[PDB]
């Protein structure tokens, strides 16, 4: 019980250190890189318009949240293509070029394979470096070309809002979980641009124009999305952050630039930041129990408000899927905290129910031939932590319930996922090591908890028959 | 029985003790401390020149028992367990000064809450003792007030004076994020309620009066949490010009909206109206009412907040002119 | 409509649907058989006895704590709960397991009445 | 006189907005631009080693302050040359290459023209695009090539300390007042690297070895120099900062800067100013303890005495502006004369190159500003003479910072016409200054005839 609480705390640090887990160091390798974009190059303008049409059909959510007007995008595109035809520079045109490139790449990542494979040209495969493996390879080749272009034009430029959009367009991708130091540095730059431009001044004023309203709305959406990622990608490799400039929605009793919420607006980015703030106040700040009671009330209320939204089209399904996923995940974390630190009754089964809920949701979204929508990396992080804890309390404690749930999650994630190869492979391998630890502990200051103490010590220092027990330690 | 009661989790015992607002008592005070000590007010006291820790009712603080620091700190984990204080006819100056000097000398000064349950005169040595003494009393954010005479003669800063030891140091007025007050008849009837000096406040509590108007109330930044409990009829903000702004072009079910982007006249009017509405409630995001039985002032509100639990009324339901934006 | 409920002993008791949709856990779990771990037969039987006696009755809210502590202890319930401590605790446990609050609150009321209406000889035993 | 105090506050805002005043868009115009380093390219390694000898002789100050060991630099240099000669990669080799390049470019900035012009190869001049003008042009081409190299390679590499060394080695240049926004962003990245590595843990602990001490000394000096620049270069184009976590004489420089911060940002008192001024006198005692024995020492003590008297000028100004004690005009003029005696010494000794540090120019800019201000509003031939000396000096001497001083000079000449105006009470001249700050603020995102002459300017 108290031993249990201690090893639960150790699991907390172990999941942090789990989760804080090629690029050429020098841009001139990509100096003479051809394209993916030109008229003869790869992707055939007519097809590219279709890609954008697919994007607006399915994935409005992101950039619909950011920008003001969106017929702008085909307008700018056709202008760009006409100008490129006439040419056979400036700030605005280069920026919009990068915007369309990024938007495209997001759309590639959330396309199906067969579609793009039919779309793409032929002979340039012979020119270039070379199923889903072709998709993710050509995606990567596209991304690194984009990143060459953008790094150069990032630094040598004035500050404009559009750079932020690029990064936010790209963040919903494997990017940050494949190129993380880069992502942290560019994130710091984007934070500096945020506090430059006064985009905290979405604070709406009297008798402004509708255009002005839309501008402030865009800033508002940007702000809260950025607070989301700045929390979510806040490993100790980064220390600068912006999520402190918002405030918790919790209404604590125990306590100018600092924003308060509930005084502004209700666009669902608000709701996502509220959920993430509840996660924040769970993790880093004062854990109570009355606090958790209030959080649980508030979050059930918010899931009601979520499910009030109705089924009409792909984007709406996607958004409400993502929110309900978030809410059940956070409830699971809360109830984990309860059942671990204080052990109030029935919480294990009441915790198991949301997990079943999540797994039914993703199975449904597979069955509808929307597997591509599943691959938002937040979902992957969720399944990662779930499999971790379920493995942990499966090896320490017995429940065919938990075995079944863990087996569903691991067989799911194993059989399916190409793209996130390094993360998943590291996770599955060290997970298998923990399965060997199951066989060990089946074969109380235990040596196994001492081994995990050694593992956290190894990881913290990696930031910068006990003979046989050490032998299996060598073995794994 | 006893151990059968104690073989049980915390929530069941919590609700049991809530209904009952000694090992019984030790678990009672564990869990009441664990969640919230709204039930029992718990502070320092001395008898015979010997200190103890006494535990009281909240309304007027009739004692139940007291116990020793070392007893309590063997019962629990010793710490700088943050705690309370309240001055009475029992607790005035020398006991207050004795506790001050002893907390300096024998011990340290861990205590936060201060209470003014008696001593409406601003006099008879309690204020005189304590106003010098706040400097080594530093964990706090929190205070209780009783009389409108004391509030008028201490707090409502329209009556500025030059009595330095009679009134606070204002570095303490920075460090008072919370507030509590009770026990008067007519706060806002033609009153001078204005509290801009009372800065770095973040939560107010009111209970047990007979009248109020909110137009008289003017406030600092940073304070949005309002707790208010059972009173008589209230004069809410008037909003009568803003009632006059309205048309029935849009009104549905106690809510309104312009969907038409084309109607920039009415859309802009809508946003003007909404922003006027929040400008009435500008430094505020949270209201709690127990049953106060009447509100007079033609309620029109935002829908963001009532869709959540911000505007948290009990069933003091003698009102009809309710509406949302 | 009716739904089956398994006493973990193995007893496949049955109740009308909506009379169980009074419950909250059940109302969410559906939204026909359901398990009931760590619950016994007569336990659930008396649970449903209260559930069927209290169907059309009003219950204020889960927040009006003053009206909650405004405490009319129901005489049917009061005589119905003239039982031992262990079965009573099991009732209260399963009530917590099901999020059915007024029964739970009444159980806590009567335990409060026990440990209020006390003797010092209860303490001199200690 | 109260009107003087208000106009002094207006002048505070106006000097603030003074100090809050081609490189391509896509790093690809410079994709294949020539070097200035190879064996046959421009600069002939044997000459580069002499450049380094000049650097270590005269200008140890900076990088003696930073690194652990400095024989490493010729060592790494010759290692790269051997590797270069063998080659006709990694992180370490690229950073050490960039280090030596930046070191060189600083040395170029603090070299006389004739020597470097003798050192450069001839037909490579004929290859390349083309007195001091030739010197500053080749300097700019060096800088921009180095910047090309570093911009790509900054983002794609782990956080290592040597990046910081690059930026601080390059800060002592025209760079950060000709390409400011660029400098602010790279500064922000360096700040991020600073808070990463825990270099606020220069708290020297017990039983630390010599290497650990030298590491913490390097860390100590770097962090405080970085905070120094971060305060001094803190216009509204940057808002993230490390000059708030505060409250060996790098410490002293930061102390002086913090006193300047407390002057500019926060509470005007007089007991505070008295204690601050006393403390600075104590630090002047500690300053003049440093005896003169070598070029870098003269340079250091020059800059320290310059900083101290500059801050004294600001403090004593702030007193005389806010609370108006008598004789302060003379007691303010004397430090300026002291400054000018120092720079006179460094001209007369043929150390003019050392004078070209931009902080000195920023100092003289603000001094000439306030002197012109109080000359136009009040009469004192002392202040006129000192201002005339400053502007004649500054025009006669300063070529690299050409746009800013010229902009200032042109507007300064415009302000001389304002003297004639005032020489021709909510006065119209102070109303014109209100209009001028309003013009600046809206840029940041017989009153008819007065507006007419305004239209002329």
């Amino acid at each position: 019980n108290l031993y249990d609480k201690k090893l639960f705390n150790i699991w907390n640090q172990y999941e942090r250190l789990w989760i804080h887990d090629a690029f050429p160091l020098d841009v001139s390798e990509y100096n003479n890189t051809k394209d993916f974009y030109g008229y003869e190059c790869l992707f055939s303008k007519e097809s590219i318009f279709k890609i954008l049409d697919h994007s607006l059909e399915r994935l409005g959510w992101l950039y619909f949240g950011f920008f003001t007007d969106i017929s702008e995008l085909p307008y700018q595109m056709e202008r760009y293509w006409n100008e490129y035809e006439s040419m056979n520079k400036s700030a605005d045109q280069i920026l919009w070029d990068l915007v369309l490139r990024s938007v495209i790449v997001m759309t590639i990542y959330y396309m199906p394979a067969k579609s793009i494979l039919s779309l793409v040209d032929i002979d340039a495969i012979e020119k270039y470096p070379l199923e889903l493996k072709k998709k993710y390879e050509i995606f990567d080749y596209c991304l690194r070309h984009t990143l060459n272009k953008v790094l150069r034009t990032i630094f040598t430029l004035p500050p404009d809002v559009r750079t932020l959009q690029i990064f936010l367009i790209l963040s919903n991708t494997n990017f940050l979980q494949i190129y993380p130091s880069l992502g942290n540095n560019i994130l710091v730059h984007c934070i500096h641009l945020a506090k430059v431009l006064g985009i905290k001044d979405f604070k709406l004023k009297i008798n402004d124009s509708g255009s002005t309203r839309l501008q402030k709305l865009s800033m508002h959406n940007i702000w809260f999305r950025l607070s989301t990622v700045d929390y979510m990608r806040s490993s100790p490799n980064k220390i600068i952050a912006l999520h402190t400039d918002n405030s918790s929605a919790l209404t604590r009793k125990t306590l100018i630039d600092s924003i308060d919420v509930y005084d502004v607006e209700s666009n669902l980015e608000v709701l996502r930041w509220k959920i993430t703030s509840l996660d924040r106040d769970l993790e880093v700040s004062e854990p109570s129990l009355k606090t958790l009671k209030a959080m649980k009330e508030l979050l059930g209320l918010l899931d009601r408000k979520t499910s009030v939204s109705n089924d009409a089209s792909f984007n709406t399904k996607f958004e409400s899927f993502f929110l309900k996923l978030q809410c059940n995940f956070v409830m699971w974390k809360i109830l984990r905290y309860e059942f671990m630190q204080y052990g109030v009754t029935n919480g294990l089964q009441k915790l198991c129910c949301p997990a079943r809920r999540i797994i039914a949701l993703v199975a449904n979204f597979l069955k509808e031939d929307y597997f591509e929508y599943t691959t938002h990396p937040f979902c992957v992080h969720i399944l990662c932590v779930i499999a971790g804890f379920f493995s942990f309390y499966c090896i320490f404690h017995e429940a065919d319930e938990v075995r079944d749930l863990r087996n569903d999650a691991v067989g799911l994630l194993k059989l399916l996922f190409d793209p996130l190869r390094p993360v998943i492979s590291c996770f599955f391998s060290n997970l298998s090591r923990l399965e060997e630890l199951r066989h060990i502990w089946k074969s109380l200051v235990h040596p196994v908890m001492y081994v995990l103490k050694t593992d956290i010590i190894k990881l913290k220092r990696n930031l910068e028959s006990s003979d046989f027990l050490e032998v299996v330690r060598e073995f794994n | 029985d006893t151990k059968l009661f104690l073989s049980l989790p915390i929530d069941i015992r919590y609700t049991v003790y809530f209904f009952l607002g000694d090992i019984i008592l030790t678990d009672r005070l564990r869990v009441c401390l664990q969640y919230e000590e709204q039930w029992f007010s718990v502070q320092w006291i001395v008898v015979s020149g010997e200190l103890e820790i006494g535990i009281f009712t909240t309304d007027e603080q009739f004692l139940q028992v007291s116990y020793t620091i070392n007893e309590y700190c063997h019962l629990l984990s010793i710490a700088q367990q943050d705690l309370r204080l309240g001055i009475n006819v029992s607790d005035i100056n020398d006991v207050n000064e004795l506790c001050k000097e002893i907390q300096h000398r024998w011990l340290f000064d861990t205590v936060s809450y201060i209470s003014f349950i008696n001593c409406w005169d601003l006099d008879h040595e309690n204020v005189v003792s304590i106003i010098p003494c706040m400097e080594s009393f530093n964990n706090l954010h929190m205070l209780r007030i009783e009389s409108k005479n004391m509030f008028n003669n201490l707090i409502n800063t329209q009556g500025v004076r030059e009595n330095p030891g009679k009134t606070i140091v204002y570095n303490v007025r920075q460090n008072i994020f919370e507030l509590e007050l009770y026990t008067l008849r007519d706060l806002g009837y033609k009153s001078v309620v204005d509290l801009q000096k009372w800065e770095q406040l973040q939560c107010l509590s009111l209970s047990g009066c007979e009248f109020i108007d909110l137009n008289n109330l003017i406030l600092p930044q940073h304070c949005k949490m309002l707790i208010l409990k059972e009173v008589k009829y209230i004069i809410w903000w008037d909003l009568s010009h803003l009632l006059k702004r309205i048309r029935p072009q849009w009104i549905i079910n106690g809510q309104v909206k312009k969907p038409t982007k084309k109607e920039e006249e009415e859309e802009s009017e809508w946003y003007n109206l909404y922003l006027e509405v929040v400008q009435t409630y500008q430094p505020l995001n949270f209201i709690e009412l127990h049953n106060a039985k009447r509100v007079k002032g033609n309620l029109i509100l935002p829908a963001r907040l009532v869709t959540e639990s911000r505007i948290k009324i009990s069933n003091g339901t003698k009102v009809d002119s309710v509406l949302l934006i | 409509q009716n739904v089956v409920l398994v006493s973990v002993e193995g007893e496949r008791f049955v109740v009308d649907r909506k009379i169980a949709e009074r419950s909250l856990l059940l109302k969410n779990y559906l939204q026909i058989v359901m398990p009931v771990p760590n619950v016994r037969s007569s336990v659930l039987q008396k649970v449903i006895e209260w559930a069927v006696h209290h169907k059309d009755s009003n219950f204020p809210d889960e927040d009006d704590d003053d009206s909650r502590k405004a405490a009319p202890v129901d005489p049917w319930d009061r005589e119905f709960l003239k039982v031992d401590q262990e079965m009573l605790y099991e009732i209260i446990l399963a009530a917590n397991y099901l999020n059915i609050k007024p029964l739970l609150d009444a159980g806590c009321k009567v335990v409060a009445e026990m440990i209020r209406g006390r003797t010092p000889e209860e303490i001199r035993r200690t």
